[PDB]
């Protein structure tokens, strides 16, 4: 067990995203005091900030992170990686700080087809934004409420691979599932 | 469709408890947060807390953490609210209300009929019902005298006549017992051809009465 | 942790008139609601988030304001709008209600239909007499019921209650009841009450004769 400064907090201030330069400083981490930001710039790399592009293999380092005290913001993510694998073991977001003061989970404009946050059992505060993920399915099938701390919590889960094409291309809850929800196709995704 | 049918009223002596039930009909239960609001008589609304009937999480308002405790029985779509160390100040209408935000983003909002809880050092007595016989227009009615505690129900024929009834505010008598009157205005023509019945229920005493009101 | 000041306490205005109820806040507030409670019924959400008219609610209702300042408006007050209105705020996991604002309709003067009820024989068998006098559908709410048994007045033996404003015709109703012991009731005849009201030119007296 170990709690690490996130992006923004501590020396990781002044730094827009998780990236090559800092990523390694998350090795064997448990809780994250702060926010997680994965921006376009993490994969493009930046000349201005003296920063090499990220080997999207190094996202596998996030695998041990159970708690995020602030918020999660994934705007970019490996075009061929189809899932949010790295965050499989992520169990809880506090939302103690929030994107625009509102959003504790932000999954925008990604190539994901499943979300795959299989261990996520609690968003303590803040709302969920799931936008523009052209091929994402399965998000609807879950009961977000079961993940929530107040009435005041919302889901702006708009503008993805319309639920129709899902059932059409057969992208719905695998049969084994106790109809409460899906994070993806296979049995290891029943909410 | 959406309905919240809350338990009957009851009277309690200070110190006692009370578990007030709320049977939620008409929607997918494990989907919406259940709230409890208190209303002291002649007075405004105070929020006691919310319950997420799906995961069991709970949010109370400062004052009520000690007094109230919120529970649910998903098996039978019913939410409870139990009050501790009962005080003369807990006398109020307890409402439950399913309040929430839709997946659609829109708000969700439905309320019970409220459950009256009277805290007092006095025993339940059912009422006696006495006609008020017919006197253009004719007025008749019912007198529901001598009972405790509030509330009493008065409906006419059987919730079939409602135009021009006035069921009045009860009055605490010098005795220590409430008394109330319900009157209807009708065509004097009907007196002949029509039967007029009042339906009085005082649930706390399980007294349920129907008195025919005739011109004598 | 957030503390609401709603205002005013009461408000009388005419049909068609503009009704505005402010509701102020101590610290800042994320979400603002507006509820309507008609007499004897439960609360009803009219507006949520600040201005979002709940489903079904007519046009005349609205709610505005930003920061710590919220206004609620009924642009064109209809008779059925009699109630007490409450704002609530939701901030950092806890709800908080305002004090209420009783909105009441002002109308033209109306005269009370007087009625007079003798005790029931069932009640008399028992040991007590109840003489009920009903003033029916009148505005304003000011009015006096004076009990007169055999031409003499009565005090401390008579109680009354007044209903809320009728949601359809904006009028009240009053039930003054006179109580004597079955004994005291035999002793006299001719039981009456004088009714002083605004809309009444000369105090209407209704009565009967037994006892
Ligand atoms: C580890 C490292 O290079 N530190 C820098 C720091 O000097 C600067 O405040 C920031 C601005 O982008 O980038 C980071
Ligand atoms: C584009 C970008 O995020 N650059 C940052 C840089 O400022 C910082 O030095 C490092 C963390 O030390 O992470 C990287
Ligand atoms: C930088 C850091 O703290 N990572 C260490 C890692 O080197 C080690 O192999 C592991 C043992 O399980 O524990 C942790
Ligand atoms: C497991 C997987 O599919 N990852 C591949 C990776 O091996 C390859 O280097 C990259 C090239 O763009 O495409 C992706
Ligand atoms: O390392 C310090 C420097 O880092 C970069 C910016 O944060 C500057 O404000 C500062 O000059």
């Amino acid at each position: 067990k170990k709690v690490c400064n996130g992006i923004g907090i501590g020396e990781f201030k002044d730094s827009l995203s998780i990236n090559a330069t800092n990523i390694k400083h998350f090795k064997n981490c448990t809780s994250i005091s702060g926010d997680l930001h994965i921006l376009p710039v993490a994969f493009r790399g930046d000349s201005f900030t003296h920063t090499p592009p990220l080997d999207p293999q190094e996202l596998d380092i996030l695998k041990t992170v159970k708690e995020i005290t602030g918020f999660l913001l994934i705007q970019a993510w490996p075009e061929n990686r189809t899932d949010l694998h790295a965050f499989e073991n992520l169990e809880i977001i506090r939302g103690r700080t929030k994107q625009h003061g509102q959003f504790s989970l932000a999954v925008v404009s990604l190539n994901i087809t499943s979300l795959g946050l299989r261990s996520l059992k609690e968003i303590s505060d803040g709302d969920v934004i799931i936008s523009g993920n052209k091929n994402l399915c399965y998000a609807n099938t879950i009961n977000w409420k079961k993940l929530f701390g107040t009435s005041g919590q919302k889901t702006k889960i708009i503008s993805n691979r319309g639920e129709n094409s899902c059932k059409a291309t057969g992208q719905v809850c695998h049969a084994l599932c106790s109809p409460e929800g899906c994070w993806g196709p296979e049995p290891r995704d029943c909410v | 469709q959406v309905q919240l049918v809350q338990s009957g009223a009851e009277v309690k002596k200070p110190g006692a408890s009370v578990k007030v039930s709320c049977k939620a009909s008409g929607y997918t239960f494990t989907s919406h947060w259940m709230h409890w609001v208190r209303q002291a008589p002649g007075q405004g609304l105070e929020w006691i807390g919310e319950f997420n009937p799906s995961n069991g999480r709970t949010n109370y308002n400062e004052k009520f953490k000690s007094k109230a405790t919120m529970t649910v029985d998903t098996s039978t779509n019913t939410a409870y609210m139990e009050l501790s160390s009962l005080r003369s100040e807990d006398t109020a209408v307890y409402y439950c209300a399913s309040r929430d935000y839709d997946y659609a983003g829109r708000y969700f909002d439905y309320w019970g009929q409220g459950t009256l809880v009277t805290v007092s050092s006095a025993s339940t007595k059912g009422p006696s019902v006495f006609p008020l016989a017919p006197s253009g227009t004719a007025a008749l009615g019912c007198l529901v005298k001598d009972y405790f505690p509030e509330p009493v129900t008065v409906s006419w024929n059987s919730g079939a006549l409602t135009s021009g009834v006035h069921t009045f505010p009860a009055v605490l008598q010098s005795s220590g017992l409430y008394s109330l009157s319900s009157v209807v205005t009708v065509p004097s023509s009907s007196l002949g051809t029509q039967t007029y019945i009042c339906n009085v229920n005082h649930k706390p005493s399980n007294t349920k009465v129907d008195k025919k009101v005739e011109p004598k | 942790d957030i503390q609401m000041t709603q205002s005013p306490s009461s408000l009388s205005a005419s049909v068609g008139d503009r009704v505005t109820i402010t509701c102020s806040a101590s610290s800042s507030v994320t979400y603002m609601y507006w509820y309507q409670q008609k007499p004897g019924k439960a609360p009803k959400l009219l507006i949520y988030d600040t201005s979002n008219l709940a489903s079904g609610v007519p046009s005349r209702f609205s709610g505005s304001g930003s920061g710590t300042d919220y206004t609620f408006t009924i642009s064109s007050l209809q008779p059925e709008d009699i109630a007490t209105y409450y704002c609530q705020q939701w901030s950092s996991h806890i709800f908080t209600f305002g004090q209420g604002t009783k909105v009441e309709i002002k109308r033209t003067v109306a005269a009370p239909s007087v009625f007079i009820f003798p005790p029931s024989d069932e009640q008399l068998k028992s040991g007590t007499a109840s003489v009920v006098c009903l003033l029916n559908n009148f505005y304003p709410r000011e009015a006096k019921v004076q009990w007169k048994v055999d031409n003499a007045l009565q005090s401390g033996n008579s109680q009354e209650s007044v209903t809320e404003q009728d949601s359809k015709d904006s009028t009240y109703s009053l039930s003054s009841t006179l109580t004597l012991s079955k004994a005291d009731y035999e002793k006299h005849k001719v039981y009456a009450c004088e009714v002083t009201h605004q809309g009444l030119s000369s105090p209407v007296t209704k009565s009967f004769n037994r006892g």
